[PDB]
DNA sequence: CGCCCGCTTCGGGGCAACCCTGCGTCTAATACAAATCCGGCAATGGAGTCAAGACCAGGTTCG
DNA sequence: CGAACCTGGTCTTGACTCCATTGCCGGATTTGTATTAGACTGGCAGGGTTGCCCCGAAGCGGGCG
């Protein structure tokens, strides 16, 4: 059967949320709540600049600032090898 | 009701499923014969794959598309109509088929009994008639319309007829008036009178033909009318015709259908309870095969009264449909697709249906309605049950489709494979290899298997131990086998149990537990002293290795099935980690003496003292390391660390000679004292010669009197010293070694001139061939143990061929006769003797001839060996089957009966001589009541374990008869007690109160079944436990009295004169092949013969001792006779392992007198619920049942349990589930096999509810401690 | 050596969340027997007037909207297949023979 | 003294449950209508993107 | 100690722009139904094996004469 649960992904799925967690727990309350917001990560609903500027109250720029910035800030190897070993 | 099933259960009740449950089951009407589209591959709308009818294929997904997210569960699209969830709802959604005509059932029409032909009093061959269009049927029937008019229906019934009669008058007047013409016209010309006869008969054959259809017109309207008045209910008009011809008269006066919509309105204006009176009144007052017929129909009209069921769903309106997950339409890779062949039935069936509809609404006449009917109730016949009534519905290639039912009978059903066992994860196999370096609780593996099994345990390790950052490069450096991983896979195997197995397990031993340790190479080392109990050798056998993993299972496996805690048999209590075949040899050689070998003590003293003593053994190996003492010669040590025997103990200290400071002289060899050093300290010395029987009864000492790891350790001990002098031994085999016999040949010579008398007398005439046959039989088996005499004289003692034998450590004699000798007399392929024989032996060399005729007995040989196995594992399987719920319960039933052992009688000269068989009869028993010796002081009281001591005790004090307690006479209700059941084999001590102790009966008789080489063989045992009739039955007597011995004509008259006054009973047919039975001498007329005595020789059936000596002595011959067959193979089983089965015999009485509380003769119910109720009966009714003790087979009593589930996967799994649906019987859960199928806690062991609740809590004395 | 199969579906792996999740309406549809049974629709979604129920026949919505009935003609029919072959003069000419046969044989 | 008549006993038949002595190619289109795919512009309108550019706040340098 | 500056997130606004979302229309393809006028009018798996249960002749003994 091969449409089946392989059971070594499934248990990798799930650290991979606990490790997802930790490290954008390693951020700030703004910029995990705008990146959680923007992919969708506690709902599976993917929002848009708009909705995170009106649930922050900023503009859509700033909300894009903010976003490349975490971006940037998560594009490390010291805060990203252990993300980089899951793929 | 329970749809969610959460662990918790207490019943399963079946039931005859309704229209309206089965439209109420179903999420949707299928009404399409369409599965997946051609081109997309996607399944079509109101199809058998349906995503609205089954659900959705992909997780959280609708049809269209719209909604794809977790975050719209639960709603249905409104679209597409897929409700979305997850895609294991398709797994377990049902769906239905609406029919457009009612359909029988083929299972409550065509089984035997047919329930429908029982329930409406029909016969099956007009109810076959019926619902398939081939006969009408009267579906009511007006009786007061009928009564009130048939005056004037019989008037209009004369007015016609007379009609006929007036009409043929005329006609009659007509031809009279032509045949007038004809003879005023014939007798007015020149005519021949010839021709004019011929015209005037002419004339009167014309009438006549007037008259008889006249008269044929008159018995088609008389005949109606009789069947109009013979209009009854229940009532076939075959040929139609008279059915049309009696509709349009009188259609306002009955009604009358075909088919199933008929047999529905039939159950419709059905009452259960008219009929169920009536054949109560019947049953009451009736006699013969009415009453019988009568009785076979209340079990099914009760059978529907009794419960909350109702007749009407044996005809079925709505069919439903299995979930499409359960008959997949699979793609392989390349687009090859793979159906599930219930579809092509599922299709037939919508196709015919639709085809139906179709024709009704068009309007069509009779013959196609009724062909489309028959077409849609034989589609529906098939897709329940293929191949049943008629030719089965086949695929391509002439292979009969896998119907619905076949997924429940036979060898390929759900039922027969889920009792066959499933498959297991975290397991492997390998070849095994000798493991002569392991302890006993230690088992080697292959580390690259090992490495294998233990996977996620050493990638927990080696992500714990920082070497890998998360779980996936810790599998790809377990998967390129980094060097770090072997240190890490010893950490995580140390102090971890596994499982070892080798098919076919046999018995209890068959799966031992084990510690682990990594050893190189590729194949699973074993310890050498288990291959007794594994029945394993090293010619290439497989063992599989599984894997225990929660905490019960590692506890289970490190405490109940450890290697070094199961040393003793499960059956008889020898032990099975002995030594063997070369350690036994080694100890041997170590053991004996040897008269004047080197360093030999002489007291000889002259001039030179004795030389031959010893101040300790550390002095005599030193002498013995210099090439002065042989370990085998007689030395007079000094020891001060061995406990001497009891005399000499006594003689030189009295009262405890403890030995660790003490010191005593003792003539032995340095061998015996180097052996008995292995021994433990508190154990005394030897001093014998260790022959296997001598190390069983040492390792049988050590196991009673001292715990078991002194018995694994000593057991180790005694292997290591015994391969270590098996090498020294110096037992090898060469032809010069094989010494033949000196005067062989003259042996040989004589008996060849014997065997020349003998056939020169039959070449006289003188005798026949079969007499010459046993003439020369006998004379060759003279011979040959002539010849096997002067071998074994010939022979001396440290041979390597006789020392192997004579130690006990393989091989018996005759194979030593075989080899150096002569082979003797050889079978035939039937089992007759050739005469000839073979003279040679395998030294000599056979020649051509002699060597084809040993083949015949070697393949006979063969095939008895095949064939032999395969019945073992049947009796086994039929045990088991049988006596599976037979667990200890209680600890103590406090009963007083018991049964009596013999328990050696003594002789004509007084002496009490022990019985041979004790320690498989009265050992490991509990006594029932207390032992008084010539009325004196009680010697041993009640409740005591009757072990070694207190048998010899009683035997010193000189009783014999003892009433001890058994299995036989406990009275739990559910199983046995603790103390009715005596000793547990396997462990010494007292037997517990969850052991299963059924089916290690059932092991442990049904294991040694393959060495039982032959009416003497397992059939015997299986014609024993089976209850039936015998081939070689002797008669029994009734009673007492002298004999009327008659020896008739070719067959005797066997008559017994009674001792009173009574009557003299015949026995017709005793044919001269039996003989007469000898007893106290053989038989003679006038013999004063007992109650029960057999009359000829052979074996009596056990039904008629039943009848005749009650209850008692049926168990005490059925225990004997089978006990009787497994002593000629010197195979020792305890007598409480058949005790159990005998038990699950006798539980049922037969009933002859019904009383007044819901009964029937020829019922047999449990004993314990037929008192039961009778105990209460007897109040308010009081007509008490009379029931008797009846004697059924394994095989009968295995199937009439109260568990349909149980039964279900015996045998006739549609005639046990139908009876089951009939009754609504609901199912308790109670027996150990139910509890495996369902998955849940079998009640034995571990799983009782004594011991799944205890609670744990560290004592607050030692909870402050930290 | 070996042959793998597939199902022709997708295996997801989520986490089967109970508390927040896209809210929903409920409309009750009956059937012509008197059967009634409840659909949980979308909220942002249009509600359909006739739906096809767990029954299997086709149920219209428990409040009255009054959608198109029925918008259909009968297929064809016998009488359809006989008039579009041959003429009424035709037909009355078989009709008035039947007729004065039935007349010769009943009272004739 | 002989004679009927159901009761029991065995036979034969009948039937229910499993394997292989089992395990074929077929007129041939037309006519038409409805449904559906799909290919390609043709309105977008909201969502993302670049860039300027202002907003002070507190180190940082200079007086 | 006071002023100028550098650079920190912080936030607005104007302009660009880009790509999904319907939407229409024309055509291509794909699936479903109706129609063909010499006359033609009742077939094929299939048996074989094994075992067990249900009814019919038949002695036959007891009631009957
Ligand atoms: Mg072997
Ligand atoms: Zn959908
Ligand atoms: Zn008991």
């Amino acid at each position: 059967d091969s449409e089946a649960v392989v059971a070594v992904d499934a248990v990798s799925f799930t650290l991979l949320q606990d490790q997802l967690q930790s490290v954008l727990d390693t951020l700030s309350e703004r910029e995990a709540g705008v990146v959680r917001l923007r992919f969708g990560l506690t709902d599976g609903q993917p929002r848009t600049l708009d909705e995170i500027g009106q649930v922050y109250g900023v503009t859509r720029e700033r909300i894009r600032q903010i976003e490349s910035k975490t971006m940037s800030k998560l594009r490390h190897p010291s805060r990203s090898q252990v993300l980089r070993d899951y793929l | 009701g329970a749809m969610l099933d959460v662990n918790f259960f207490d019943e399963l009740r079946i039931g005859l499923a309704t229209a309206e449950d089965i439209r109420q089951w179903s999420y949707g009407e299928v009404k399409k014969p369409e599965t997946i589209n051609y081109r997309t591959l996607k399944p079509e709308k109101d199809g058998l794959f349906c995503e609205k009818i089954f659900g959705p294929t992909r997780d959280w997904e609708c049809y269209c598309g719209k909604y794809k997210r977790v975050r719209f569960k639960g709603i249905i699209c409104e679209r597409c109509g897929v409700e979305v969830t997850r895609a294991k709802v398709r797994r377990e959604r049902m769906g239905h088929i609406e029919l457009a005509a009612p359909v029988t059932h083929i299972w409550y029409f065509k089984g035997v009994p047919s329930r429908l032909g029982y329930l409406l009093d029909l016969a099956p061959k007009d109810l076959e008639k019926i619902i398939y269009f081939a006969a009408y049927v009267i579906t009511s029937v007006d009786e007061e319309m009928r009564h009130n008019e048939l005056s004037t229906l019989e008037a209009e019934m004369a007015v016609e007829r007379k009609a006929v009669e007036d009409q043929r008058d005329g006609e009659l007047e007509a031809r009279a008036q032509k045949l007038e013409a004809d003879l005023a016209e014939l007798e007015a010309e020149g005519a021949k009178a010839d021709a004019r006869r011929k015209v005037r008969d002419g004339g009167e054959r014309e009438m006549r033909q007037i008259r008889d259809r006249a008269q044929r017109e008159l018995d088609r309207l008389e005949d109606i009318w009789s069947t109009f008045t013979k209009l009854a209910p229940k009532q076939l008009i075959v040929d139609e015709n008279l059915y049309r011809e009696l509709v349009d008269r009188y259609g306002e006066y009955f009604t009358g259908a075909m088919g199933a919509e008929s047999i529905q309105k039939l159950i419709e204006n059905f009452d259960i309870d008219a009929e169920a009176e009536s054949l109560r009144d019947v049953i009451r007052n009736g006699k013969g095969q009415k009453k019988l017929r009568a009785l076979k129909r209340l079990k099914v009209v009760a059978a529907f009264q009794q419960s909350g069921n109702s007749p009407m769903g044996m005809v079925l309106d709505a069919v439903p449909v299995i979930p499409p997950e359960l008959r997949p339409m699979v793609q392989l890779d390349g687009g090859r697709f793979a159906t599930s062949d219930l579809n092509d039935l599922y299709r037939r069936v919508i196709n015919r249906n639709n085809r139906l509809k179709r024709l009704i609404d068009l309007g069509a006449p009779e013959i196609i309605v009724n062909n489309e009917k028959r077409m849609l109730q034989e589609s529906v016949d098939a897709l329940f049950d293929n191949g049943r009534r008629g030719r089965p519905v086949t695929g391509p290639g002439n292979r009969p489709l896998k119907s619905l039912s076949d997924l429940l009978k036979g060898k390929q059903g759900r039922f027969r494979q889920n009792l066959l066992g499933k498959r297991v994860d975290y397991s492997g196999r390998s070849v095994i290899v000798v493991g002569p370096q392991l302890k006993l609780h230690q088992c080697g593996l292959p580390k690259l298997m090992a490495l294998e099994l233990f996977k996620p345990f050493v990638m927990k390790r080696l992500v714990d131990l920082n070497h890998a950052q998360n779980i996936k490069s810790a599998k790809r450096m377990v998967e390129r086998q980094r060097p770090q991983v072997w240190d890490v896979l010893e950490e995580v195997i140390a102090e971890h149990p596994v499982l070892l197995n080798r098919a076919p397990t046999l018995h209890r031993l068959g799966i031992q537990a084990f510690e682990p340790m990594l050893v190189e190479g590729k194949a699973i080392q074993l310890h050498p002293l288990v291959c007794e109990a594994f029945n394993a050798d090293f010619d290439g056998d497989q063992m599989a290795v599984h894997l225990p993993l929660s905490a019960e299972a590692q506890a289970e496996a490190r405490i109940l099935m450890l290697s070094s805690n199961n040393i003793l048999s499960p059956a008889s209590g020898r032990p099975l980690a002995m030594p063997r075949l070369d350690m036994v040899t080694g100890l041997y050689y170590l053991t004996t003496e040897v008269p004047g070998d080197t360093g030999e003590y002489q007291p000889a003293s002259g001039d030179h003292p004795e030389t031959g003593v010893y101040s300790s053994p550390a002095e005599a190996i030193m002498a013995a390391d210099r090439g002065v003492l042989s370990v085998r010669a007689k030395i007079k040590v000094r020891l001060t660390q061995l406990r001497p025997p009891v005399e000499i103990e006594a003689e030189l200290f009295g009262h405890s000679g403890w030995q660790p400071g003490d010191a005593w002289m003792a003539e032995t060899t340095l061998g015996r004292v180097m052996f008995n050093e292995l021994l433990p300290l508190g154990y005394p010395f030897v001093n014998k010669q260790m022959h296997k029987k001598v190390q069983a009864a040492i390792i049988n000492d050590l196991a009673e009197r001292y715990p078991m790891i002194v018995v694994a350790q000593t057991v180790d001990k005694l292997k290591d010293a015994g391969f270590y002098w098996a090498t020294r031994s110096g037992v090898t085999v060469s032809m010069a070694d094989v010494l033949v016999p000196p005067r062989k040949k003259e042996i040989l010579d004589h008996y060849e001139e014997r065997a020349d008398k003998v056939e020169k007398q039959f070449q006289r005439g003188a005798l026949n061939h079969d007499e010459r046959n046993e003439a020369l039989v006998e004379i060759w088996k003279e011979a040959t143990d002539e010849v096997g005499q002067a071998l074994r004289e010939h022979y001396p003692d440290d041979n390597p061929i006789i020392t192997i034998v004579d130690s006990g450590a393989t091989g018996n004699f005759t194979q030593t006769r075989t080899l150096a000798g002569m082979k003797g007399l050889v079978t035939n392929p039937k089992g007759e003797f050739i005469p000839r024989p073979v003279k040679s032996s395998f030294r000599e060399g056979l020649t051509v001839l002699e060597y084809f005729i040993n083949t015949h007995g070697a393949r006979k040989g063969l095939a008895d060996t095949a064939l032999r196995t395969a019945d073992s594992g049947y009796l086994t399987r039929r045990l088991v089957d049988v006596s599976q719920d037979v667990i200890v319960r209680e600890h103590d039933c406090q009963t007083e009966r018991g049964i009596v052992v013999e328990l050696a009688e003594r002789a004509p000269d007084g002496t009490l001589i022990r019985d041979p068989y004790i320690e498989t009869s009265a050992y490991a028993r509990t006594l029932g009541t207390d032992a008084v010796d010539e009325a004196g002081n009680v010697i041993v009281e009640r409740g005591q374990d009757l072990g070694d001591p207190e048998i010899d005790a009683l035997l010193a004090a000189g009783i014999t008869q003892v009433k001890v307690r058994s299995v036989l006479t406990c009275a739990t209700s559910t199983g046995v007690c603790a103390t009715c059941y005596g000793r547990s084999m396997a462990t010494g001590k007292l037997v517990d109160i969850g052991e299963a102790v059924g089916i290690v009966a059932a092991q442990s008789i049904g294991e040694p079944g393959t060495q039982l080489t032959m009416t003497g063989g397992l059939p015997r045992v299986q014609e024993l436990f089976e209850a039936r009739v015998p081939r070689g039955k002797a008669p029994i007597a009734d009673v007492t009295g002298r004999v009327r011995l008659e020896d008739g004509e070719r067959f005797y008259k066997i008559t017994i004169v009674p001792d009173d006054g009574g009557e003299e009973v015949v026995y017709d047919k005793i044919s001269k092949r039996q003989r007469l039975r000898v007893f106290k001498r053989v038989l003679s007329d006038g013999d004063h013969v007992e109650v029960g005595q057999q009359l000829m020789e052979g074996s009596a059936d056990p039904h008629e001792v039943l009848r005749v000596q009650g209850p008692r002595e049926v168990q005490i011959h059925l225990v004997r006779e089978v006990q009787e067959v497994y002593r000629a193979q010197g195979v020792s089983i305890h007598d409480k392992h058949i005790e159990v089965i005998v038990r699950q015999m006798l539980r049922r009485v037969t009933i002859i007198d019904s009383g007044s509380t819901e009964f029937l003769p020829g019922s047999l119910i449990d004993r314990a619920e037929f008192e039961a109720e009778n105990r209460r009966v007897v109040a308010e009714g009081g007509e008490p049942a009379a029931g008797r003790p009846v004697l059924m087979g394994i095989t009968k009593a295995s199937l009439a349990t109260d568990s349909w589930l149980s039964a279900a996967s015996f045998q006739e799994t549609t005639r046990v589930l139908t009876d089951a649906a009939i009754n609504c019987r609901s199912d308790k859960l109670n027996g150990l096999k139910e509890n495996v199928i369902i998955g849940k806690l079998i009640p034995a062991g571990t799983g009782i509810n004594r011991y799944r609740n205890i609670a744990v809590q560290p004592t607050e004395e030692a909870r402050a401690a930290a | 050596r070996v042959l793998r199969g597939s199902r022709l579906g997708a295996v997801s792996y989520e986490t089967d969340r109970n508390h927040d999740l896209a809210p929903r309406q409920i409309a009750r549809y009956r059937t012509d027997n008197g059967e009634e049974f409840e659909v949980p629709f979308a909220d942002d979604a249009e509600i359909p007037g006739t739906w096809l129920c767990r029954n299997g026949m086709e149920g219209t919505l428990i409040e009255g909207d009054l959608p198109e009935p029925k918008k259909v003609k009968p297929p064809r029919t016998h009488w359809d297949m006989l008039l579009e072959r041959r003429s009424i003069e035709e037909l009355e000419e078989l009709l008035k023979e039947r007729l004065e046969l039935i007349r010769s044989r009943r009272r004739g």
